């Protein structure tokens, strides 16, 4: 017959990391298999069109990488600029917005993230640069962040005017079922907690260098695959030697061709295995990129009601940050604290009628009965305006004797 | 020619970019949208005068200046 | 010779314990699952809250509680009987094993 | 060759199983611990628990 | 100008099954390919990794 209602809350900010893109690789099959040997090329010509398929697959992967990046980032039509004012109602955004003085237009957190992953094989193997440079990605992220902060709910509506931040916070508080007056009465404390959480995140990022394991894994896997492909050249696969010139200068054509065929078969198998594994990994990366784009759309541009989709707790807002081959999200949530026990009831039994609250629960400390919201303690005197009348005092199980008051009569008779 | 500098390309209208050296393109220092991607933020298009290449840096969009009132 | 099967890290007893803990938490704490709380919210209150969640007033549940409980128990019993009768319900996992 | 074929098939099956496990985790989080309003995501009809 | 409004309802319970995990398998390549024969292992040594 009891219930606990929070009398305090806190603001928490958490981090999320999602890989997006992958390194682009182009491989020349002929140079890898039968490099600088025209006779080896003539022998390989008997195998038809094996190399073209691998080249086409690698080209498709390379195109898909840029498509993934474009899908994730390029979502805003225009470019907003950093507001020259810093009157955000006490909230601090200096550590996230770009520094006008720095040569590169990153922020402190972005600089730390980029520095956190600072840690030949050209034989026919080449790496192509991405279509979008890091500066363009940072510009897109800054434009998104500035536009969101400045506009609020009028972001993608062309002509707009700066909506005050406190109104956006009040709207978000209304989103989770808390009356807006709480923010207007605890603005300073909320801002202080938010700033402290941001500082704690910055300190944690600056302390440990093992927080970007998700991207480090992708980088290491690609590097190891390329290392294995390179190291495969030294094998002989049962032939006389691993050098074409040795076979040419040591054996007669009729069996030198056999040795060359053996080497060709081995190298073709290695190339095929590498290409297939790259295809599978690219599919996984594409799935991750789709998830990242969905999260961007559903979290940065609006408030989400899905449970545990934006971190633990009731979602308020989130901010994006760039990263090497990935993104970083900073989710800001709401966590109630300091629960206190109370005694409750399902209904109030008046003179023959039953009363149910419009929105809230019936609570009492032993003598007085109040109606209050569910995620914050704020009692009010029970009134005929707060309730809703239906039925009698017979069917409800656990109904409680009390009195419902009306302020209309004291004004009517005065 | 991808990944090489044209100080040695005549062996096998010039302009050196971050993706190689481009032959037959007219360099401009304006900014437009991308019609044909090249790499490293460089994009090419056909606009007239005869219809010739123009090689330009990519543009991310148009600026929006929202006024500032609290 | 070369083929070997390694055991899972979590034994099924631990999985059953995790499931039971989740069920008990969601059946006792109600909407205060995760925070301090540590008190039992009445079940009918959670039912009324979720009834309101789909645009139905709470009086409906508070007046039909007995019928609602009987229907829920009957549905649970029917599911148990159906599981005990038909042997071709877990094909989704049977296919993976096969 | 037989070993290579078996390994590739196992890798593809592992990818499918991982996708299914992600779906299961999402369903647990959005249905056991809260009320879902997505239509037909948590049963046929209006969802309660 | 006609509408239909229900005057009664029912409570239904359904079932949903989702696979989560596969079976872990480890394979020794040398034993499978060239088991117990050292000549076969010596020949396999030239094939790489
Ligand atoms: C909330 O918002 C307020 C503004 O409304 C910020 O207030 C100022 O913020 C700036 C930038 O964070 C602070 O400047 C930094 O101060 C650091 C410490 O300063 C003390 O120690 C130095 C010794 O070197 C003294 O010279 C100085 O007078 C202070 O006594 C410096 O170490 C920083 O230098 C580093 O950053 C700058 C870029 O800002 C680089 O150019 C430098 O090379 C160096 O890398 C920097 O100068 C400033 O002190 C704050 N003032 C006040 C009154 O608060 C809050 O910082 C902000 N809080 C959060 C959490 O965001
Ligand atoms: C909504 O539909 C259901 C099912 O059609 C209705 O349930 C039925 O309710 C009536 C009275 O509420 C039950 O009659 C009673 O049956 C018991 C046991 O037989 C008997 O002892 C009583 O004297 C009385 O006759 C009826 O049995 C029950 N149906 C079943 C299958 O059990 C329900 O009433 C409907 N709701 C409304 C608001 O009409
Ligand atoms: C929640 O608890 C905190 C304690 O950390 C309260 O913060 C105190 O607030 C009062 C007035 O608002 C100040 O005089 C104290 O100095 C604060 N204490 C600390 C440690 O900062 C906060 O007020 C509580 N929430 C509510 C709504 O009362
Ligand atoms: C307090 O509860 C008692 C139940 O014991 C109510 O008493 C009944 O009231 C009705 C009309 O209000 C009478 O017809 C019954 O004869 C009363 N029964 C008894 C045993 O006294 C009482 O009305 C309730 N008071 C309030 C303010 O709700
Ligand atoms: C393309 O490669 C050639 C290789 O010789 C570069 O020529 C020299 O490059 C180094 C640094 O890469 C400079 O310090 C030298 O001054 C260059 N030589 C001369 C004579 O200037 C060439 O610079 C490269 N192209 C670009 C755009 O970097
Ligand atoms: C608070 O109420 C709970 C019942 O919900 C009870 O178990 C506990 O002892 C109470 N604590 C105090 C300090 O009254
Ligand atoms: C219960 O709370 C109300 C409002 O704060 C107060 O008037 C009343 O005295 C309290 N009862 C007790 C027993 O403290
Ligand atoms: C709590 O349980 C007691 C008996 O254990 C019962 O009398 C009481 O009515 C219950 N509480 C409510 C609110 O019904
Ligand atoms: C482009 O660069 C040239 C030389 O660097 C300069 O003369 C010209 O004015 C520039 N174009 C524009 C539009 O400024």
């Amino acid at each position: 017959n009891s219930i606990a209602i929070p009398t305090n809350f806190t603001i928490s900010v958490t981090t999320e990391i999602i890989p997006v893109s992958m390194q682009k690789v182009s491989v020349d099959c002929t140079m890898y298999i039968c490099g600088d040997s025209e006779e080896c090329s003539n022998l390989l010509l008997q195998y038809g069109s094996f190399c073209t398929q691998l080249n086409r697959a690698l080209h498709e992967i390379a195109v898909e990488q840029d498509k993934n990046t474009q899908e994730v980032f390029a979502q805003v039509k225009q470019i907003y600029k950093t507001p020259p004012i810093k009157d955000f109602g006490g909230f601090n955004f200096s550590q996230i917005l770009p520094d006008p003085s720095k040569p590169s237009k990153r922020s402190a957190i972005e600089d730390l993230l980029f520095n956190k992953v600072t840690l030949q094989k050209f034989n026919g193997l080449t790496v192509l640069p991405p279509l979008l440079t890091d500066e363009m990605i940072a510009a897109y992220t800054s434009a998104l962040l500035a536009g969101t902060i400045t506009a609020g709910w009028t972001f993608g509506a062309g002509a707009a005017l700066q909506i005050p931040f406190a109104m956006q916070m009040a709207y978000r508080f209304n989103g989770i079922g808390v009356t807006q007056n709480v923010l207007y009465e605890n603005q300073k404390l909320i801002a202080n907690q938010f700033n402290k959480a941001i500082g704690k995140i910055q300190d944690g990022l600056s302390s440990t260098a093992s927080a970007l394991g998700k991207l480090q894994d992708v980088v290491n896997q690609n590097a190891q695959a390329l290392n294995t492909l390179v190291k495969q050249l030294s094998s002989n696969f049962g032939a006389i030697s691993s050098v074409l010139n040795d076979i040419l200068s040591r054996l007669d054509p009729p069996e030198a061709e056999v040795q060359i065929d053996r080497l060709i078969n081995g190298r073709l198998q290695a190339l095929n295995t590498y290409v297939t594994q790259q295809l599978i990994r690219a599919a996984e990366i594409r799935a991750s990129a789709n998830l990242a784009a969905e999260k961007m759309s559903e979290c940065v541009l609006g408030q989400s009601k899905r449970v545990d989709f934006c971190g633990k707790g009731y979602h308020l807002m989130s901010f994006p940050q760039s990263a090497p081959h990935g993104v970083v999200f900073l989710h800001v949530t709401y966590v109630p604290t300091q629960y206190k026990n109370f005694t409750t009831a399902p209904a109030i039994c008046h003179n023959g009628k039953a009363h149910f609250p419009r929105e809230g629960v019936f609570v009492s400390n032993g003598t007085h009965w109040f109606v209050t919201q569910r995620n914050f303690y704020e009692p009010q005197i029970i009134t005929t305006d707060n309730t809703f009348v239906s039925g009698d005092c017979d069917v409800v199980i656990g109904i409680v004797n009390n009195t419902v008051y009306d302020p209309l009569q004291p004004e009517l008779d005065s | 020619y991808q990944g090489v500098n044209c100080t040695e390309v005549p062996v096998a209208n010039v302009f050196q970019t971050r993706a190689g050296c481009l032959i037959g393109a007219e360099h401009v220092n304006n900014s437009y949208e991308c019609d044909i991607p090249i790499g490293a933020g460089i994009c090419a298009s056909y606009q007239t005068a005869s219809q010739s290449i123009i090689a330009y840096t990519m543009s991310l969009g148009e600026e929006n200046s929202v006024a500032y009132s609290n």
